[PDB]
RNA sequence: AAAUUGAAGAGUUUGAUCAUGGCUCAGAUUGAACGCUGGCGGCAGGCCUAACACAUGCAAGUCGAACGGUAACAGGAAGAAGCUUGCUUCUUUGCUGACGAGUGGCGGACGGGUGAGUAAUGUCUGGGAAACUGCCUGAUGGAGGGGGAUAACUACUGGAAACGGUAGCUAAUACCGCAUAACGUCGCAAGACCAAAGAGGGGGACCUUCGGGCCUCUUGCCAUCGGAUGUGCCCAGAUGGGAUUAGCUAGUAGGUGGGGUAACGGCUCACCUAGGCGACGAUCCCUAGCUGGUCUGAGAGGAUGACCAGCCACACUGGAACUGAGACACGGUCCAGACUCCUACGGGAGGCAGCAGUGGGGAAUAUUGCACAAUGGGCGCAAGCCUGAUGCAGCCAUGCCGCGUGUAUGAAGAAGGCCUUCGGGUUGUAAAGUACUUUCAGCGGGGAGGAAGGGAGUAAAGUUAAUACCUUUGCUCAUUGACGUUACCCGCAGAAGAAGCACCGGCUAACUCCGUGCCAGCAGCCGCGGUAAUACGGAGGGUGCAAGCGUUAAUCGGAAUUACUGGGCGUAAAGCGCACGCAGGCGGUUUGUUAAGUCAGAUGUGAAAUCCCCGGGCUCAACCUGGGAACUGCAUCUGAUACUGGCAA
RNA sequence: GCCCGGAUAGCUCAGUCGGUAGAGCAGGGGAUUGAAAAUCCCCGUGUCCUUGGUUCGAUUCCGAGUCCGGGCACCA
């Protein structure tokens, strides 16, 4: 909180996807000191990106932890995700505000139930772009193992309906590039290259109104609470009216300074992951899941219509029928809420693979208008994805 | 150093000076030996202005008290011989 | 701030006409007065000693257009003033600019009067006023403005005000609209019926 | 202390923490005290009409 | 500290180091008359009291000691020289 | 002429009664909180709790007219070198203005903050000598001639940094002699002894050795005696609760003598005496900043001491001194302690009870804003720079006060609701409908008042050899606002954007119908609910307040329920079981006589604000404000002798 | 942000390793009283915290949640 950040280079939301101990977050710290040396940017280090006592004794990631490397062309902000079944709630958040993804399957171990799981997320909440990196390599000295393990990532991309052939792979160690091994160093400094390349110039909504969902909450000794996020649509000058709405009720506050990576600016423009501080407002009672929006815009609803696509076993979801009262997780922007569900009238039972409104009666209220998009989970697994018909409440 | 000074007193945007010797030291509205007169900015061409009472402005002055930079400027509007 | 409500309800309560909905006829026989202050109108009150005093307050704020805590504080006035605490209460309620605007004939109804007062339309000794609660001083002068002067609601009004009573302690011009406020009202002039004496009962307590 | 639950119906059990004013009921002898309905954990009470600031209740 | 105006730190040490010494000078010439009293005569005591006269005097008009500090060194000290030789 | 115009009761023990006596209620009020609902404005206010812990920026500097600095920086002038000979390169010049770092001055001790401690060291009221006092200001008269240093800068090193050392070198209003000194200090006096600093704005005349000298003038410097303002100290009374705290006390209580204090003193010592306080409450314990006041009261009193004003106290916790006119020093120093801190492990930091802000605590209490424009403050000849002092702005119905949300007409007495003896009533002139406004919001244009000044000029005066420079000035210039899309005005559009929430058995203003059936619930007191509830829940209808309303808590009132004004004690609570009796309270009667009480007068004082009355100014009000009265007092001084006291007889 | 425990008819507790859950204490219906209490004669009065899955069948086995309990961290 010091240094004034420059609004030059377009922004572009990144991050890693892929299986358990894969090398996703080893891929972070490669990045970082490989375009740190060359270029000449901020060096930072691998510890950085996971420590607490939680990220140590185990090794695993948790927190959706947050880079900033630079490149002549774009300004990257990445997104590590965690990668096992356990934390699939707080990576969908990460996902989401993410515009271009890099998958992350390896040369010996090749894709893994998870890596399947992580996609399939990705399509459903909106995930545009994905490239491909073989992140272990030289722990099989051959040419006919290595190349067979690309064939199946093209096949599962395409199978689940991503480009796949057209998609760039990579392949390189992450570890060996954070040394200083000459060959390795440019093929790390290639992947940038395919980042520029591939994933496009990403298109704002910086016209229609201010929001911003809150994926994480934070309380700076000095200053007051924060709220960080990528801001969906409009703008955010400092010293403007910002209404918190969702979860609980609603609250009036303003905000007091915008920032993007421990940096000052003037205006918090759309599609881009700002730290939001608030005025007068205590670290308990903001939590996770509400959205900052500008007074009178949006206003909170615990019943709506909504036409629901329910997945087949094909597409991967339920596989039998079910009545009023059924009880599944419906994921908004960031977070997730479980309701209960109202049928039509002339409509016994909902049969799997199927398109049909409903109504659906949320626990907590959540900030929501028509034409948003959702996407239902239960059970470790999803349900089925769609859209808002009506407001109700 | 005793000194001759405007005390500000009166409501926002509304002042009303009391002209009154003080030592340097205390506060502009704090202790003072005693108030001699008034002063309004804001009272226009009516009945009452402003007040300076000048014979106790010769007790302190012919002693040794200083005169502020506009109670000394009110000396010269209430004038001597105008 | 103001009542704003039924305003010819508040006059069958009460039981005798308060001037409220006076306007441009006369009488008015059109509300079953006396005889019906709601639904159960028919219902003979028992009507307690402190009953008459509160009835008693509420016709004299109901006629001139005050509210409680601004009558409340005509009595701490008037107790402090010289003479009698009774003829200083309804001496300052008199001397209010919406009520010498409805006695000098310009505005049909005292609330008439009062938003002809507080929309830039009367005028006193050459400056324009806006509030209702303007203690109109002894020797003063008010009036209507040019612009608003000779307006449709005026006229109208002014020749209702040859049928009423009409003060000796103020006079009217009524051609230009311009009147003047001589010595302040005595108690025998006006009303002969609001009994002060009652309301004096009820804050001394 | 113990405190008194105004109104019909509460969603009150186990601990949720909830706000005490001063008033005897005058009926339970011990009881001193009243919860006020709407502060905290303490809900509003359901479907009432007259008297809602007392009981904590917003607008229909 | 958090100010500039710490000279005063540095000054006010460099003023004790000169006004210990000045302070100190004085107060041994005022011993040295008070070694003198008590065994002897009208004669080695008033030669210590004209050497210290001056000094005294002196440091009481720079605003080290003040001048009835001063007075008294003289008035109490004549009145031992005095009453007892 | 005006300064008080002031004293209300009701429910509740009983089958009923009168008494006693608690309980509750009607009114003011607040730093309030909470619930429901929220339009504006104006003036006020807005961490009472954890004197809990703290990141970030900021709250004290200032002069070149003290001094070295011929300058760290940016720019004129004598002269230089390139070459587009005025475009460029560039050495000298206090020399362009100034000023980073110093050295010395004055400030930092004021201004802000907070009540932890403190029951007397403090505060209040009234006195009192043993005192000091920067800046200001009266008078007198000095200020004369010298010296050795020393930073900065180098030079050379040490250190991670904070911060040093070692070799020079240099300036002064820094520093110290010396002469010089009295109505000064000391002494019985004779005597002795005690100081200083110089700057800046101009000059005819003559010295020029050019650094000019000498006239000039403003300012400073120094000694004394003074005023003024501060402060230090002393006494008297007053200033909370507990005796289920009765004895405390050895520098303790006083003396003589020495030291020390600006000053007197067990302030502190040495010896000497054996005290001193104590029932008119010492000691110990718990609680507490104090006052002007605030709120309340018919008044006596009772409570309280947020905001504005005085005093004290304290500054991370516990100590000590240094510097100074003033501190045993909020944003100095030095130790030690606890907690945060950074490092290179050697050592270093650090102090929000300045302003914002954070976490935590909490029922609860706000911007990391703008501005020195004004008003004070700091230095300075000034200009100015500095200023979270002050002035504004934001937020918050937290109060007090103003204006809002239409205004006339309107019978088919419509619909719909609600009630009914189904005839009708009532909601209700309510609405709709027609006629009009257009405050305030929302737009679009005018635009004060807070501004006095300061400067560049000038004019005569001031001042002098001088038609100079400074002192005072009066005339001509162009300017100075954070507030600020200002106060307020004028045009626009159209009722348009602008109403809730308590209560309705009695106390206490206002009633029916359904639902429920000692259940659910209400309740400030009495009490409501057991299948026809005016008390519960809803509905209609009313009443009372209305941008507020109620609930909670808090103080007084009513409570003559701690009673001095103003209660009691045969049986309601209450005469010790009955004596004697010291201290204490009270005392027949007549002369004295004082004057303590008492009374009268008079002077001084009782800060300002507040309160009160007559004005005045903001469109009105709250708010601000002039004068008066008052501040019920305390002191002294003169009297009065009836009474009370004292002392005689 | 993630680990863990806790929930069984109105209240206090039994019962389970798939065989479809019970006890007291209440509550209700009737005869009786103005209504009760006792007296007499009859009744569990249940979303096994919610929801889905493995199955013929789940309180019971395995996910996902609810609000609450206590534990460890992150400083735009
Ligand atoms: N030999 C080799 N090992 C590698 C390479 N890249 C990563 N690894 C190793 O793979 C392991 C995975 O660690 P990490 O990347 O933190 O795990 P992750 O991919 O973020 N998944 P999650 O966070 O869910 O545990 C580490 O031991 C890492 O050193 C490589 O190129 N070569
Ligand atoms: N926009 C943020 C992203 C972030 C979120 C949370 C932790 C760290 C980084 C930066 O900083
Ligand atoms: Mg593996
Ligand atoms: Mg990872
Ligand atoms: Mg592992
Ligand atoms: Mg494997
Ligand atoms: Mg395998
Ligand atoms: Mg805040
Ligand atoms: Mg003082
Ligand atoms: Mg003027
Ligand atoms: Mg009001
Ligand atoms: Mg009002
Ligand atoms: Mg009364
Ligand atoms: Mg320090
Ligand atoms: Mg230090
Ligand atoms: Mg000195
Ligand atoms: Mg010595
Ligand atoms: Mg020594
Ligand atoms: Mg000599
Ligand atoms: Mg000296
Ligand atoms: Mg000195
Ligand atoms: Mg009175
Ligand atoms: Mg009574
Ligand atoms: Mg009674
Ligand atoms: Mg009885
Ligand atoms: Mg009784
Ligand atoms: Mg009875
Ligand atoms: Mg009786
Ligand atoms: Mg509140
Ligand atoms: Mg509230
Ligand atoms: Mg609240
Ligand atoms: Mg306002
Ligand atoms: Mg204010
Ligand atoms: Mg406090
Ligand atoms: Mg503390
Ligand atoms: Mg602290
Ligand atoms: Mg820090
Ligand atoms: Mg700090
Ligand atoms: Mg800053
Ligand atoms: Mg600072
Ligand atoms: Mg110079
Ligand atoms: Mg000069
Ligand atoms: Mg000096
Ligand atoms: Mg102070
Ligand atoms: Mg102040
Ligand atoms: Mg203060
Ligand atoms: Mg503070
Ligand atoms: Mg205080
Ligand atoms: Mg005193
Ligand atoms: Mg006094
Ligand atoms: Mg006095
Ligand atoms: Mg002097
Ligand atoms: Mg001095
Ligand atoms: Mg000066
Ligand atoms: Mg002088
Ligand atoms: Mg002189
Ligand atoms: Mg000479
Ligand atoms: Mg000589
Ligand atoms: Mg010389
Ligand atoms: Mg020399
Ligand atoms: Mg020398
Ligand atoms: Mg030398
Ligand atoms: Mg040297
Ligand atoms: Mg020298
Ligand atoms: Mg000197
Ligand atoms: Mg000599
Ligand atoms: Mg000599
Ligand atoms: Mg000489
Ligand atoms: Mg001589
Ligand atoms: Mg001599
Ligand atoms: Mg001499
Ligand atoms: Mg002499
Ligand atoms: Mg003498
Ligand atoms: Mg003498
Ligand atoms: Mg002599
Ligand atoms: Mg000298
Ligand atoms: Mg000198
Ligand atoms: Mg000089
Ligand atoms: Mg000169
Ligand atoms: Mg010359
Ligand atoms: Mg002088
Ligand atoms: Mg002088
Ligand atoms: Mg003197
Ligand atoms: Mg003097
Ligand atoms: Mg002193
Ligand atoms: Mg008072
Ligand atoms: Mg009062
Ligand atoms: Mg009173
Ligand atoms: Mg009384
Ligand atoms: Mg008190
Ligand atoms: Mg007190
Ligand atoms: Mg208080
Ligand atoms: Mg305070
Ligand atoms: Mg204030
Ligand atoms: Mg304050
Ligand atoms: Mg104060
Ligand atoms: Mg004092
Ligand atoms: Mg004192
Ligand atoms: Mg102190
Ligand atoms: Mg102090
Ligand atoms: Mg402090
Ligand atoms: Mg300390
Ligand atoms: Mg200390
Ligand atoms: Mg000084
Ligand atoms: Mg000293
Ligand atoms: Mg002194
Ligand atoms: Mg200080
Ligand atoms: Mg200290
Ligand atoms: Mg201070
Ligand atoms: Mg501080
Ligand atoms: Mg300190
Ligand atoms: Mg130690
Ligand atoms: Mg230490
Ligand atoms: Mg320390
Ligand atoms: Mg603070
Ligand atoms: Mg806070
Ligand atoms: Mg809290
Ligand atoms: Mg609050
Ligand atoms: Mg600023
Ligand atoms: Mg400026
Ligand atoms: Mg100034
Ligand atoms: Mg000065
Ligand atoms: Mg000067
Ligand atoms: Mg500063
Ligand atoms: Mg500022
Ligand atoms: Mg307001
Ligand atoms: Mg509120
Ligand atoms: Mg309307
Ligand atoms: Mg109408
Ligand atoms: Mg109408
Ligand atoms: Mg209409
Ligand atoms: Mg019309
Ligand atoms: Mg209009
Ligand atoms: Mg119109
Ligand atoms: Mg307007
Ligand atoms: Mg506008
Ligand atoms: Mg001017
Ligand atoms: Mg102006
Ligand atoms: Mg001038
Ligand atoms: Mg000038
Ligand atoms: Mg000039
Ligand atoms: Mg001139
Ligand atoms: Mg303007
Ligand atoms: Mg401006
Ligand atoms: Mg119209
Ligand atoms: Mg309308
Ligand atoms: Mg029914
Ligand atoms: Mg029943
Ligand atoms: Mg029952
Ligand atoms: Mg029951
Ligand atoms: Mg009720
Ligand atoms: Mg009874
Ligand atoms: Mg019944
Ligand atoms: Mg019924
Ligand atoms: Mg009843
Ligand atoms: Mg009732
Ligand atoms: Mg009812
Ligand atoms: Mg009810
Ligand atoms: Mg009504
Ligand atoms: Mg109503
Ligand atoms: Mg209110
Ligand atoms: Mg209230
Ligand atoms: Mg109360
Ligand atoms: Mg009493
Ligand atoms: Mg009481
Ligand atoms: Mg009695
Ligand atoms: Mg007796
Ligand atoms: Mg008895
Ligand atoms: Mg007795
Ligand atoms: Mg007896
Ligand atoms: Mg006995
Ligand atoms: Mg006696
Ligand atoms: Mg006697
Ligand atoms: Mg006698
Ligand atoms: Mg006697
Ligand atoms: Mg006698
Ligand atoms: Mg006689
Ligand atoms: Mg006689
Ligand atoms: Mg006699
Ligand atoms: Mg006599
Ligand atoms: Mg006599
Ligand atoms: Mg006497
Ligand atoms: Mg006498
Ligand atoms: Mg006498
Ligand atoms: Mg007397
Ligand atoms: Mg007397
Ligand atoms: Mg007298
Ligand atoms: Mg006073
Ligand atoms: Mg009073
Ligand atoms: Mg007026
Ligand atoms: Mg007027
Ligand atoms: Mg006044
Ligand atoms: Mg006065
Ligand atoms: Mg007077
Ligand atoms: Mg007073
Ligand atoms: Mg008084
Ligand atoms: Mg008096
Ligand atoms: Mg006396
Ligand atoms: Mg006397
Ligand atoms: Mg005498
Ligand atoms: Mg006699
Ligand atoms: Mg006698
Ligand atoms: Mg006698
Ligand atoms: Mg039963
Ligand atoms: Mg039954
Ligand atoms: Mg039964
Ligand atoms: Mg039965
Ligand atoms: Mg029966
Ligand atoms: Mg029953």
């Amino acid at each position: 909180s010091k240094e004034k950040f420059e609004r030059t280079k377009p922004h572009v939301n990144v991050g890693t996807i892929g299986h358990v101990d894969h090398g996703k977050t080893t891929l972070t710290a490669a990045i970082t000191t490989v375009l740190a040396k060359t270029y000449g940017g901020a060096a930072r280090a691998f510890d950085q990106i996971d420590n607490a006592p939680e990220e140590k004794a185990r090794g695993i990631t948790i927190n959706t932890s947050h880079v900033e490397y630079d490149t002549p062309t774009r300004h990257y902000a990445h997104v590590d995700c965690p990668g096992a079944a356990d934390y699939v709630k707080n990576m969908i958040t990460g996902a989401a505000q993410m515009d271009g993804a890099i998958l992350v399957v390896a040369a010996t171990d090749g894709p893994m139930p998870q890596t399947r799981e992580h996609i399939l997320l990705g399509r459903q909440v909106g995930v545009p772009y994905i490239i491909v990196f073989l992140n272990k390599c030289d722990m099989v000295d051959d040419e006919e193992l290595l190349e067979l393990v690309e064939m199946e990532v093209r096949e599962l991309l395409s199978q689940y309906d991503f480009p796949g052939d057209d998609t760039p792979i990579v392949r390189g160690s992450a570890l060996k590039a954070l040394e200083g091994d000459a060959e390795w160093e440019a093929k790390i400094l290639e992947l940038a290259g395919f980042l520029d390349s591939y994933i496009p110039e990403p298109e704002r909504a910086i016209d229609k109104p201010f929001l911003l969902p809150i994926e994480d909450v934070f309380s700076i000794s000095g200053r007051g609470t924060v709220v960080t996020g990528r801001v969906e649509r409009g703008i955010i000058k400092v010293g403007e009216e910002v209404e918190i709405v969702g979860i609980k009720e609603t609250q009036k506050s303003t905000c007091t300074g915008v920032e993007m990576f421990r940096k000052l600016l003037d205006e918090g423009r759309a599609g881009e992951n700002v730290g939001v501080l608030l005025r007068g407002i205590k670290r308990e009672e903001i939590e996770r899941g509400q959205v900052l929006a500008k007074p009178g815009t949006i206003k909170p609803h615990t019943k709506f219509e909504s036409e629901v696509y329910i997945l087949s076993k094909d597409e991967g979801g339920r596989h039998t029928p079910f009545f009023k009262g059924y009880r599944p997780q419906f994921y908004f922007r960031t977070t997730d809420v479980t309701g209960t569900i109202e049928l039509p009238e002339g409509v016994e039972m909902v049969m799997p693979g199927d398109n049909i409104k409903m109504v659906v009666t949320l626990i907590h209220p959540i900030a929501m208008d028509d034409g948003l998009r959702f996407a239902i989970r239960e059970g470790g697994r999803t349900v089925g994805a769609g859209v808002v018909a009506k407001v109700l409440s | 150093m005793v000194t001759i000074r405007l005390a500000r007193h009166g409501a926002k945007k509304r002042p009303f000076y009391q002209v009154v010797v003080a030592d340097s030291r205390n506060a502009r509205n704090g202790r003072f030996i005693e108030r001699v007169g008034f002063f309004n900015p804001i009272a226009s061409e009516k009945e009452e202005g402003t007040r300076l009472d000048l014979d106790r402005i010769a007790h302190w002055v012919g002693q040794g008290a200083t005169i502020s930079d506009r109670v000394a400027a009110l000396i010269k509007e209430v004038n001597k011989a105008a | 701030a103001r009542y704003l409500g039924p305003k010819l309800k508040l006059s069958r309560r009460e039981g005798t006409d308060l001037f409220l909905k006076s306007g441009v006829r006369a009488i008015d026989t059109k509300c079953k007065i006396e005889q019906a202050p709601g639904q159960h109108g028919a219902r003979k009150p028992r009507l307690s000693d402190y009953g008459v005093q509160l009835r008693e307050k509420q016709k004299v704020r109901r006629i001139y257009g005050v509210l409680e805590r601004q009558f409340r504080n005509y009595y701490k006035e008037a107790a402090r003033l010289k003479g009698n605490t009774g003829e200083n209460l309804l001496a300052l309620l008199e001397g209010r600019l919406d009520n010498v605007v409805y006695r000098m004939g310009f505005g049909a109804t005292r609330a008439e009067a009062r938003q002809l007062v507080s929309h830039k339309a009367i005028m006193v000794n050459g400056r324009v006023v806006n509030i209702a609660s303007y203690q109109v001083s002894p020797n003063d002068v008010v009036s209507i403005r040019e612009k608003a002067k000779k307006q449709s609601r005026v006229k109208a009004a002014l020749e209702l005000a040859e049928q009423r009573e009409k003060p000796t302690w103020l006079e009217v011009d009524a051609g230009k609209m311009e009147g003047t406020f001589k010595r302040k009202p005595e108690r025998s002039d006006l009303s002969a019926d609001i009994n002060e004496h009652l309301i004096v009962e009820l804050y001394s307590k | 202390v113990t405190s008194y639950i105004g109104g019909e119906g509460h969603n009150l059990q186990e601990h949720s923490v909830i706000l005490i004013r001063g008033g005897r009921v005058k009926d339970l002898p011990g009881v001193r005290y009243h919860t006020v309905r709407g502060a905290l954990d303490c809900s509003g009470v359901k479907d009432r009409k007259q008297a809602r600031s007392k009981y904590g209740v917003k607008r229909p | 500290n958090i100010k500039s105006a710490k000279k005063r730190a540095i000054q006010s040490e460099k003023a004790r180091k000169h006004n210990a010494s000045r302070r100190s000078m004085m107060r041994t010439f005022i011993k040295k008359v008070y070694a003198a009293i008590e065994a002897g005569d009208k004669a080695a005591a008033q030669k210590a009291f004209n050497e210290m006269q001056p000094i005294v005097d002196r440091q009481a008009a720079k605003g080290l000691i003040h001048k009835n500090k001063a007075a008294r060194h003289k008035a109490n000290l004549t009145a031992q020289i005095n009453k007892l030789a």
